[PDB]
RNA sequence: UAUAAUAGUAGUGUA
RNA sequence: AGUACACUACU
């Protein structure tokens, strides 16, 4: 409301001041940004009547005229005036020129972090770095806080070289590069892929890495779908040690042994977490007494079967598990429940990040990793310590076996499923850096949407609701689309098998226990749920805008400038790719198709035809056309090829005078040519195609 | 790094009561119109208990001198108009600004960073609660005791402090609130689709969170010095502090709120709840004086909530509002208007020095023909909150065509409860 | 939106199923949809997506925007083009609460702002507080009176200070040693004094 | 001369190199 | 798309003057949008446009 | 009614129409009317591949693979370096400059002209307008040649007569011979083709 | 009951004291420390660096 | 037709 | 240790 009238009394203000400039036969624009308190006002003003100095006088006074006429007052000391500079929100504009004050975030690479264990606070100071990032840092400063980040890390968890929880000396690794981000190694990937990705660079990076070294010489200048088909001729007999720990590590604590090749829908990176060493506190329970709904979960835990009524009703609907209720029945008993886990009750008592800090440091030497479930996430003790934990992995990932079937597992189940890792491998494979040149003026640009494609209409929290019941139609729901939505959930379902596994998994702890364990089967309708919630999940419509050498529109236009501005501190790159780098598919479907070689065509004869009628004489230009086509190649594709292509394709029209000098012009492109031009045109005689009407009177 | 081994390990107040006015007082020495002599009168207090505070005020003092000397040296890049987009603008990287930590020369972006950077080196939490109570309380209640005791005057036309001009008032919100209903017909819906106001006050984040809220009644056994302080206040009203879930369970548990369209609870809150309570305490921020924060109770912020939205949805209407705006977005509007900007300028001065251009090709000439200006008023706002007129809301509230006659009387009368808070 | 894509396909189906059994021959219907903001693909058929593995569309939907908004800044102020433009008319949904606050015009606060203000500006308030956008045959009828009545005020207040840029001189607030010293004399003995 | 003064040293120690490494007057007589 | 159809809409956007005509110039707008759609969809798809 | 419609374009029309225009990316296939394909940037002219082109003194396919030389702008040609024009040589017996340099367009190009804005904040604007006829590829090409090349001579009279001298030209002969019989390098190369 | 005690910062001897403590730091602060050397950021990061 | 979506905890930037 | 506007992490 403040900011509405605060927009008032600006819009007074333009008015007054457009008058006065009219009363001097001038130009004036004007144009306030207003938030809650902090304004700026930019006024240009082109008139030949009076000097500047009387304007900006009388700009002033009006200004702070119109702010006292709506209730409001400027701050005069803290507010100035600048020729070029706008501060908006803390975020400058120096002349059409964004520019930001990245240092903060650069400063908060030593931040304060949730305290859980050694991964997800490098993720969280990771994020700083990401952020800086954003705001126009170089790269070699964020890859300072990069560097700071796990450090600080290490320094926190006793993980610094030479100290006791050192892992380089427990695993087959040179260097802590070598190690997995999530068994306390450090992260090892191009900056754009840590920017773009968000930390599952580190996995993707060294596929990558993979592909390019053990991909046939023939097959190693094409997309990664075609190089990751490559795969089964690999022979897992030159796999170097280090290769093959990051591959167990992959296929069997990432991934699960019931995958096979021929999955053709899968689980998608952004299903599952990466933590693996958690440490485990032991923390005082906290008083927690003065919270009402605490005294009834406390009552209802003290009541004799009152915890498993809550816990039937949760199972019987489980679709408020993951998103929130829509009566007041559902609200309590997700309430109650959420008081059962341990994480939320000491997130209520007050926490300070100094105190959590000091015990993370305090308490690091001591057994706090369970092992139990590391070793359940392979087939089939107590609290185990960070180095008996580095032993026990490597003792347990010795006897497995890794085969040409496992790798193939491995890149169809982290590459394959998500377009955008696709999109990204290919970008990092078929890069091509032009010419360098210095950042002059630069612009935000918002990150776009990789996953184009889109099955799911309605919002994921009424398709989880939906799959809940079996009624497509509820409340807020169209009936068809709410069943064709559930027609591809269940299609996923049925494909991963994520049904069949919770059912197993659960009848096994049945079998084990010997008694219903219903929480654990809480838990894992959760995780389904927590993974058909991801798999629908729509559009995160994200904002995003990253400060860039110059403005990207579409998704190759920004993935170049983003490889360009983060490989070099000086200048920045133009980056043009081999094959189109996009893919279009599904977030959790296999993409075992490539894209044409169209757009190379496309590409290479609107150079062709641009650099001969550019730089070349009018006599020779056909000449040199036809010698082109006759020997030359682009982009390792004979031109000849792509001519055959652009002559036997249904796009002949934008390649009119190519087509035409070389004879092939048929007639047939003249009329599509025509047809796509034509409009109806006046003069009476209104002549269209094919259609002329004269009317006489 | 003989600056930086002293600001990295600064943890205390003497510096922060430096890093954060040198923004303003290095800025407004630099820019052309600037009150800085007000500023260092009345609010630059430094605080020097080290001998690296008395150096960097030293560097500071020196600082201002200079970018007063050197505001001249500011060019800028030659601008490429494509004439569908604009490449090479902003600042030229030139090094002949002064450095102001340590000597050497930076550039334009580099004095910015150097203005602008020490204020991230304080650390955050380095506040004493028993002094920025007492701190805060006084300045609330100053700001208070002045409005109570020199202002009595609501509408005038002369400009006076803490004042609104009337006519003016009710004719820009009238002109501002037909172009705003007239840009979207169906506003009502859209304020009540995203807002969930048809759905149960259980599906929005806000009434959900476990956020403070703050509760009202006899709540002596649990807080249980407190009974010294209950003895000897008789006029001691008790109050309790409660996650916001668990105050949204008690209301529901209690059958006070039900799972009934959320707006109508609300507007029947709006008369139900008649005295509003908050409560205040220290954020906690980095600056040298800490700011004061108010928790309501839930009521309260059921009926601003209301509010709150169905201002928001007329603020996304109106381009000159950016808290409407998606964050970090607002540097892309920023860039947008620079542009247009640049290119009113270049067109108009174009434009209207043609026959000049024409006629040269003479001083007599450059001088006559019409010269372009550009100006940039960045600016804060004194006390947004504090001295603020709120009457000016209720014309906001009955000037609106979106409000049935019932919903302008039950907001109003909210908004005249809230005057008594 | 789907909802035109969803109406066409309905009427699309409708049409050619009466003509698909005398030909024997299928016939598919294909609406692909793009959002223009978030540049997605909604293609309804699974068999035609069958048939195309892969869509690479990759273009921007920004020159459009671009022209609109200038069309729109051109033509915002026109009230007759923003009907022409305009979705349906304007409509309320269903009231709040089908009783108003009685109390509100006895309220204390409520009395010293109305004897704040002029007797005019009085009956203008207590009118609009009343007025019913649904039951009027306009809902502009009343800010629309509103501003025509304080339009002379408003329109005086404007050219007063239209006036006043000939009453300026050239001496603003510029800063320059001789204010600085000042002000670090006057901070020197307020700090020295506090 | 500027532009060239560089190009032609290092050509000049580089055939000095390269000629170690494989291991006026002439202008009149010419 | 093209660059002389941009300039032909902004000089028909600019010599407008009648609440008439912006909204044919705003609806011939969204077919041109729809046109550049369909065009570089079949283009992609590598069919008959 | 219904009549054949006459085809607004034909194939022989275009043909007799292109007699004057000798330009592979654009054609007239009505008598105003224009087709032409779409531009693309040059950087990509750095991915073909194939045998070099020999046209007079000039290896066309070393200037598909230049850098420097390929940039639109006027000025930027007539400024540039001999370095940058001595990877365009594969003279092998041309007696003349001219007669190699005829194998490069004569048609204008666009220079960038800067004026100024006469603002407070002075600055300048800088944009690309179709440059007159004098202002060709050729034309450029010429002047960084006489321009870069007198500096080269200038700067290789070893002999104190000039460049043409007997004296300077054995001194020549002595330096090509000994970097034939030493290994290449791209100095080496540079100073050959200088 | 007192004041915030507070060193003169526009006397001529306190900030001559400060400067000289500067100083003094960096007399000492700024010589080698005669071994190389080898941590954490450096060699795992001055490759990307 | 530039408009429908929103789990919990923690951190950061902003007003 | 609150309102709003976001972005990033973990389950
Ligand atoms: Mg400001
Ligand atoms: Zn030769």
């Amino acid at each position: 409301t403040s900011s509405y009238v605060h927009s008032c009394a600006m819009s007074v203000y333009k008015e007054i001041l457009k008058e006065a400039i009219t009363l001097l036969d001038g130009s004036i624009l004007v144009n306030s940004l207003v938030h809650s308190d902090d304004n700026q006002t930019s006024i240009t003003i082109v008139q030949d009547k009076m000097e500047n100095d009387k304007i900006i006088d009388f700009a002033m006074k009006e200004f702070e005229r119109a702010c006292l006429t709506f209730g409001c007052q400027a701050n005069m000391k803290k507010t100035y005036v600048t020729n070029c500079i706008k501060e908006f929100v803390s975020l400058f504009n120096l002349y059409g020129e964004p520019f930001s004050i990245y240092g903060r975030f650069l400063l908060t690479s030593v931040g304060d972090c949730a305290y859980i264990g050694p991964y997800e606070d490098l993720a969280s100071r990771i994020s700083s770095a990401q952020t800086a990032i954003k705001h126009g840092c170089p790269p070699s400063l964020a890859w300072v806080s990069i560097a700071i980040s796990h450090w600080m890390t290490s320094l926190t968890y006793n993980m610094l070289p030479g100290q006791s929880n050192d892992p380089i000396d427990y695993f087959p690794a040179e260097n802590r590069k070598d190690i997995p981000i999530e068994l306390n190694g450090v992260l090892d990937a191009p900056l754009s892929m840590i920017s773009t990705v968000g930390l599952e660079s580190g996995n993707l990076y060294f596929l990558i890495k993979l592909l390019s070294k053990y991909t046939p010489v023939m097959q190693k200048r094409e997309s990664v779908v075609n190089q990751i088909a490559e795969v089964k001729n690999w022979k897992v007999e030159d796999l170097t040690d280090n290769e093959i720990f990051r591959l167990k590590i992959l296929r069997y604590l990432v991934l699960d042994a019931e995958m096979d090749p021929s999955d053709i829908m899968g689980e998608t990176s952004d299903m599952r977490g990466r933590s693996i060493l958690t440490p485990r506190k032991f923390t005082t329970a906290g008083s927690l007494r003065k919270l009402y709904s605490f005294s009834k979960y406390q009552d209802r835990l003290s009541s004799p079967g009152g915890m498993v009524e809550l816990f039937t009703y949760l199972l019987e609907k489980p679709e408020l598990l993951v998103t929130k209720g829509e009566d007041m029945k559902d609200y309590m008993e997700s309430v109650i429940f959420r008081y059962n886990s341990k994480r939320f009750k000491e997130s209520l008592s007050i926490q300070n990040p100094a105190q959590l800090f000091i015990e993370q440091i305090l308490f690091s030497h001591k057994p706090v990793i369970d092992f139990s479930g590391i070793r359940d996430k392979y087939i089939n003790l107590g609290k185990v310590t960070f180095t008996e934990a580095y032993r026990l992995l490597m003792r347990d990932l010795s006897s497995l076996e890794l085969t040409n079937d496992d790798i193939q597992v491995i890149y169809s189940y982290i590459i394959l499923n998500d377009p955008m890792m696709i999109t990204i491998a290919n970008t990092h494979i078929l890069s091509i850096y032009g010419s360098p040149q210095r950042r002059m003026g630069m612009s935000c640009s918002t990150m776009p949407e990789f996953r184009n494609l889109k099955l799911i209409h309605h919002s994921p929290a009424l398709v989880l609701r939906a799959y809940s019941k079996n009624n497509p139609d509820i409340q807020g729901a169209d009936p068809t689309e709410m069943a064709r939505d559930l027609v591809h959930l269940k299609e996923f379902v049925e494909n991963t098998n994520l049904e069949e596994k919770m059912k197993v998994r659960i009848a096994m702890n049945e079998a084990e226990k010997g008694q219903r364990d219903i929480v654990f089967e809480l838990k894992e309708m959760t995780r389904f749920y927590q993974v058909c919630y991801e798999y629908v999940k729509s559009t995160e419509h994200k904002i995003k805008v990253f400060i860039l050498p110059a403005k990207s529109y579409t998704t190759t236009d920004f993935c170049s400038l983003m490889q360009g501005n983060l490989i070099k501190d000086k200048e920045w790159y133009t980056v043009h790719y081999l094959k189109q780098i996009l893919s279009g598919g599904h977030k959790a479907i296999m993409q075992h198709n490539a894209t044409s070689e169209q757009n190379i065509a496309f590409e290479c004869f609107k150079l062709i035809t641009h650099f001969a009628d550019s730089f070349i004489d009018s006599l020779s230009r056909s000449a040199f056309l036809q010698l082109i086509i006759d020997e030359f190649s682009y982009k390792d594709v004979k031109v000849s090829k792509l001519y055959d292509i652009i002559k036997n394709g249904y796009n002949r029209t934008d390649f009119i005078p190519l087509l035409f000098r070389t004879g092939d012009l048929r007639q047939a492109d003249l009329d599509k040519y025509d047809a796509m031009k034509s409009h109806e045109r006046v003069t009476l005689t209104i002549t269209g195609y094919n259609r002329s009407i004269t009317i006489i009177g | 790094m003989n600056f930086s081994i002293y600001t990295s390990l600064s943890i205390t107040k003497s510096v922060l009561s430096l890093t954060e006015p040198a923004r303003y007082m290095i800025m407004n020495s630099l820019a052309i119109s600037s009150n800085v002599k007000d500023y260092i009168a009345e609010k630059f207090s430094p605080y020097t208990k080290t001998l690296f505070s008395v150096y960097m005020t030293r560097l500071i003092k020196n600082a201002c001198f200079d970018a007063y000397d050197q505001r001249q040296r500011v060019q800028l890049r030659d601008i490429y108009l494509s004439d569908y987009d604009i490449t090479q603008k902003g600042i030229k990287d030139n090094r002949e600004l002064t450095s102001i930590w340590f000597p050497g020369s930076v550039t334009l972006k580099e004095y910015l960073t150097q203005i602008y950077l020490p204020f991230y080196f304080n650390a955050k939490g380095l506040h004493e609660k028993h002094h920025v109570m007492v701190d805060l309380a006084k300045t609330i209640l100053e700001i208070e005791c002045e409005q109570r005791e020199n202002i009595k005057e609501i509408w005038s036309t002369n400009c006076t402090k803490q004042t609104v001009n009337l006519k003016i008032l009710i004719h820009s919100l009238c002109k501002n609130l037909l172009a705003d209903t007239s840009r979207h017909n169906h506003l009502r819906n859209r304020i009540e689709n995203r807002n969930n106001f048809r759905r149960s006050i259980t599906t929005i984040s806000t009434f959900t969170s476990s956020k403070s809220c703050l509760k009202i009644g006899d709540f002596r056994k649990e807080k249980e010095n407190y009974e010294m302080l209950r003895n000897a206040m008789p006029n001691y009203t008790d109050y309790i502090s409660t996650k916001v879930f668990d105050r949204l369970y008690e209301l529901l548990d209690k059958k006070v709120l039900t799972d009934k369209p959320v707006i109508e609870q609300i507007m029947d809150m709006m008369i139900d709840h008649k005295k509003f309570y908050f409560t205040f305490f220290n954020k906690g921020q980095k600056t040298s004086k800490d700011r004061e924060i108010f928790v309501g109770e839930y009521e309260a912020k059921m009926c601003m909530y209301a509010v709150e939205r169905i201002a928001k949805e007329r603020c996304k209407l109106n381009p000159d509002e950016m808290i409407s705006e998606p964050g970090d977005g607002k540097l892309k509007v920023l860039e947008q208007k620079s542009e247009q900007e640049i290119r009113f300028l270049v067109e108009t001065t174009r434009q209207k020095n043609r026959e000049i251009d024409e006629a040269i090709e003479i001083e007599k000439l450059s001088l006559g023909k019409a010269k372009g200006l550009k100006m940039e008023i960045n600016a804060d706002m004194s006390k947004w909150s504090a001295q603020d007129v709120f009457y000016k809301y209720f014309w906001l509230i009955a000037l609106d065509p979106i409000l049935y006659p019932q919903e302008k009387e039950r907001i109003l009368y909210f908004m005249c409860n809230y005057m008594d808070k | 939106s789907n909802e035109s894509s969803v109406i066409t396909y309905d009427k699309y189906y409708e049409l050619t199923r009466d003509i698909s059994d005398r030909l024997s021959i299928p016939i598919e219907i294909v609406i692909i949809r793009i959002d223009p903001v978030s540049r997605d693909l909604h293609i309804n058929s699974d068999r035609f997506k069958e048939l195309y593995p892969t869509i690479v569309v990759d273009i921007n939907f920004n020159q459009f925007f671009d022209l609109k908004q200038l069309l729109y800044e051109k033509f915002g102020d026109d009230e007759e083009f923003l009907l022409k433009v305009a979705h349906g008319d304007f409509t309320l949904t269903a009231p709040w609460c089908k009783t108003g606050c009685p109390e509100f015009w006895k309220h204390p606060i409520y009395k010293e702002f109305k004897m704040s203000m002029p007797v005019p500006e009085r009956r203008l308030f207590e009118e609009s507080v009343k007025f019913n956008a649904y039951e009027s045959e306009r809902w502009n009828t009343n800010l629309v009176k509103i501003r025509e009545y304080t339009k002379k005020d408003y329109s005086e207040h404007i050219s007063k200070s239209a006036k006043n840029i000939f009453l300026a001189s050239g001496f603003y607030k510029q800063p320059n040693k001789n204010e600085i010293s000042e002000g670090w004399t006057l901070m020197v003995e307020r700090v020295q004094d506090q | 001369i500027p532009p060239w003064n560089v190009m032609t040293e290092n050509f000049k120690k580089k055939c000095i190199a390269l000629i170690n490494s494989k291991f006026s007057e002439f202008t009149k007589l010419m | 798309m093209d660059y002389q159809e941009y300039q032909q809409f902004l000089a028909r956007i600019n010599t407008a003057r009648d609440a008439c005509v912006a909204k044919d110039i705003d609806v011939d707008l969204l077919m041109a949008r729809k046109d550049y759609f369909g065009r570089e969809l079949c283009k992609s798809l590598n069919i008959e446009y | 009614a219904e009549v054949d419609g006459d085809q607004r374009i034909l194939i022989r029309s275009l043909d007799y129409l292109n007699n004057d225009i000798f330009s592979l990316s654009r054609i007239k296939v009505g008598l105003d009317e224009f087709a032409t394909i779409k531009k693309a940037h040059f950087s990509k002219m750095v991915s073909f591949e194939g045998p070099p082109i020999k046209t007079g003194l000039l290896d066309l396919t070393e200037l598909m693979k230049s850098q420097d030389l390929l940039n639109l702008n006027y000025d930027n040609i007539r400024n540039s370096n001999l370095i940058s024009f001595s990877k365009l040589i594969c003279c092998e017996g041309s007696d003349n400059i001219n007669d190699g340099l005829e194998f490069l367009s004569d048609d204008p190009m666009n220079f960038t002209e800067g004026e100024a804005i006469h603002s407070t904040p002075i600055f300048n604007i800088y944009y690309s307008k179709r440059g007159e006829r004098h202002m060709t590829y050729r034309n450029a090409i010429k002047l960084l040649i006489e321009r870069e090349t007198k500096i080269f001579e200038e700067a290789f009279t070893f002999s104190e007569n000039g460049f043409i001298s007997p004296e300077n030209l054995g001194c020549l002969e002595a330096v090509v011979s000994l970097i034939k019989l030493l290994k290449t390098n791209e100095w080496s190369t540079v100073i050959d083709k200088c | 009951v007192s004041k915030p005690k507070i060193l003169d910062f526009d006397d001529a001897n306190m900030y001559l004291a400060s400067l000289t403590m500067m100083e003094q730091s960096k007399k000492i602060l700024s010589k080698s420390n005669g071994l190389k050397p080898d941590n954490f950021i450096l060699n795992e990061f001055g490759s990307r660096i």
